[PDB]
């Protein structure tokens, strides 16, 4: 009974991969956003 | 002991007080060379026979020291001039101010 | 060299560069050490990066060793092996920086990468401050900046205080000694040039472009009050209106309602303004009072 | 002599050189090494060395020896054997390094690696500072750096201060006396030079570049206060306008609102700001104020 | 002399050379030996090396006995059997060394191998340093380093400070009184020089080279200002430029912004910043802030 | 007893205590020269007649 194939309670993926970052504009600053939310 | 002009006078009234900013003082305010700064966690201050300062602290087994109490010793202390408030200062005679750490 | 002095160009610009350093041979005006636990910590991490591992059981109280925060500016188009002058201000319970030096340290950006190795000797003037020093050339440039300089044929003037009147005129003189369309002006802060195509060609245009000079117009009448230094400065273009002046303990010299003629010019307003016999902080009120009423006919600024 | 004092050669640079040491032969103002461990450890260290294993378990208490760190500066193209001077500071509550002997130290670079190695007697002034001191020829170089000096056909000359109208008078300077052709400025501090390929003859075409001189075009108008050191510096091209300043305690010599007039040369405008009657503390505050107004037709900068 | 006075030739350098020794016959005034338990412990292996086998449990209390660390400096093409100079210092609670002398002492290389023997009577000066000392002659050489001297057919001077003019000029010099191409600068700091093949004929090569003058070209503009020591020195080459200085009580003599006057030589200079009447403390403030707004015309360096 | 200052003195007084180290020393802190190290195994201390 215990091998019955069961949904998890947190169904998903338990993980997310860190997104890279988008590459600097050229204006002469050190300080660079990403697109703001 | 350090008088407000910023010359050096010399005590022997061993009654000190922390103040405000830590700093053992004498009775009058004056600061006491070479500075001695005594933290706001301290539950014991010990002055041991050489000198040193030990503070003891919370969670900390091992007394946590604050400094050196270094004794000025003249050759001939018949000549110092008394300033006044309990307060002696090196005159053409007890020249040579010679610091040492206590006990030697 | 009114352009330069008025306006800067697109993409020149400073950055700011922060980072953290240890300052010692002070003379027994450091850090207490047992109050500021970084202090100890980060000497001790120098000396385990150089080969002596201190025990983590152990007492270290220096006097001599400072832990401080170093600020630079990133100097426009700066170049590997260049050198700027650092400021060293100290970070917990330190007397003095006297005759201290800053060791290594890595001045990084915002986005936390060195730009920057700052170790030298600092600079206390010696009412002088003793926790804040300066390094001239006690820095210099690792990374560089990419810029788009060169890149297109549009440069923008930005003018350090907005202004129509401004705007119009730096972009006719642009446009008398350098062609016909050399210069569109964009809003109240933006003058657009059309540059040659190419790296060295821009440059030659912003060296004559930034050495011309332009008649400044009127530009706005306002009294900046500073409440703090208790400070009052007024500009040419600050009139007056005849109103009547009353404040404590002034009095004609006989009523205590002073009148004040109107002005037109500002020798007139400070001859007016003088004959009640003021103090600067009664000034300041009497300013803010008549603002209030409208006899003064300026823009009134409380730095 | 104008190239040289204004401009540096792409990679000629000065580097950086740390390292730890300890001082011996103190009149006993060392270290009480009761509260600063690292200097009986490494004296530990150099005895185990040398031949002697002192036992873990005992007390040292010295008092003629200190814990430094030595920093020196690694020249360009420097070769090994040569002799750099270092600056020796004190780590840990030592009261002075009057007449120390520097030991054996390894000077290293930011990578770790040991380019120097530095052994002297320290100078110590004798206000003057006693933990900090500094040995001429104190270390010799140990390790050479590879450049590309020599190789390629470009070399960038990069101005100290970044000006589009200087490096136009440079690029034009150079390629009045040595050629058409011979430099293109990148950017506002930049200027690319054509060299022959070779190693001598870039030499010999930078030492012919350095004693050139420039006639230097204005400079920006810039006032710069130092407020830890309260000073204040105004340079020639710093200019005012017709405006009325008031401060605490400062008054017409008759009210407290006094007129400052228009300026258009450096003389004018000290002259005005000495009307005033005003201490530099006050000068600075009043310089701030006209600034936010407007009179001040110069570049603020708080050092 | 002025080849010889610039350049140093390549291979021909100095070395470091450092060891533990007991100096003995003091008044007195040598360690204490229970908070210094190495003296103790190396004065019983000298007797046991001896002869003599002191109890492991015994105490000794020394007075005429301190532990000193002795430093040397390995000399070019030193052959064993010669004599050199050491300096000795004390190591641990020694109140002087006054007339004390060295025992055996091995001094080791970086290598950790023994190129030298010291052993002499030491002279201390007698507010002069007691715990340090030297001894002329006190050591002897007792091994050899190999050498490339004589070695193929090129030699490099190396320049004391890196100059591409001074490079260029001493080839120029060396190939006017040397014959065609016999010396070809590599860098700003080096010059190659074509020897020929053999051991007595580049000895020959390089006397005559040493003795030669060269023109001292002039060389940047810096000042130097010492914080620790309070001094500041200008060499020839450093200018001004006309600007306002303000200071803390300091004034015309009647404002407190004073004007200095453009200056072209160093005299000039001299003139300008004597008239504003300022202490050395305040001139290194001073002369921080012209080099900050631009008035100062030469390289600021703190050492 | 030895001093910290090294010198050595001399007491009639035999109220001794371990250190933290082992060591028989003075109510003091002063340690009993000749010297005594107590291991920490110990189940009991002896001092004997002849001073063993």
């Amino acid at each position: 009974c215990a091998w019955i194939p069961a949904k998890p309670l947190v169904q998903g993926a338990t993980t997310a991969q860190p997104i890279p970052g988008p590459v600097p504009v050229a204006n002469g600053s050190i300080f660079q956003s990403a697109q703001p939310i | 002991v350090m008088l407000p002009d910023g010359t050096s006078a010399y005590t022997r009234d061993g009654s000190f007080q922390v103040d405000q900013n830590g700093q053992l003082v004498t009775a009058g305010g004056f600061q006491v060379q070479p500075a001695i700064t005594i933290p706001a966690n301290a539950l014991s201050i010990t002055i041991g026979r050489d000198g040193v300062v030990s503070v003891t602290q919370q969670g900390q087994a091992a007394p946590v020291q604050v400094g050196q109490l270094n004794l000025t010793t003249f050759m001939n202390d018949t000549g110092l001039e008394s300033i006044g408030e309990n307060l002696y200062i090196e005159t053409q005679s007890s020249g040579a101010p010679n610091e040492s750490t206590p006990g030697l | 060299e009114r352009i330069r002095d008025l306006t800067s160009v697109q993409g020149v610009r400073e950055n700011s560069l922060i980072g953290y350093g240890l300052v010692v041979g002070l003379d027994g005006t450091g850090d207490q050490t047992t109050q500021t636990p970084f202090t100890t910590q980060t000497l001790n991490n120098m000396l385990s990066q150089l080969g002596i591992t201190v025990p983590t059981g152990t007492n270290m109280q220096l006097k001599n060793v400072a832990a401080v925060m170093v600020t630079a500016s990133y100097p426009p188009f700066a170049r590997q092996g260049q050198t700027i002058d650092v400021v060293v201000s100290s970070m917990g319970n330190a007397k003095s920086l006297r005759g201290g030096t800053l060791l290594m340290t890595p001045l990084k950006g915002v986005d936390s990468q060195v730009y920057a190795l700052a170790q030298g000797n600092i600079l206390v003037g010696g009412v002088n401050q003793l926790n804040g020093g300066r390094i001239t050339n006690g820095a210099i440039i690792e990374r560089e900046l990419p810029t788009q300089f060169g890149a297109g044929n549009t440069i923008n003037l930005q003018l350090n205080d907005e202004d129509f009147t401004m705007a119009q005129q730096i972009t006719d003189a642009i446009n008398r000694a350098r062609g016909y369309g050399s210069a569109t002006a964009l809003d109240a802060r933006t003058v657009q040039v059309r540059v040659p195509s190419g790296n060295s060609s821009q440059v030659r245009f912003l060296a004559d472009i930034q050495n011309m000079e332009v008649n400044v117009t009127p530009q706005d009448a306002k009294v900046v009050i500073n409440s703090r230094t208790g400070s009052v400065v007024m500009n040419r273009e600050v009139t007056l209106d005849s109103c009547a002046v009353a404040q404590g303990n002034l009095s004609v010299t006989g009523g205590s309602l002073q009148s004040v003629r109107s002005s037109a010019n500002l020798n007139s307003v400070v001859r007016a303004l003088n004959a009640l016999g003021a103090t600067p902080m009664d000034l300041m009120s009497i300013l803010q009072s008549m603002q209030s009423a409208g006899c003064l006919r300026a823009k009134l600024e409380i730095i």
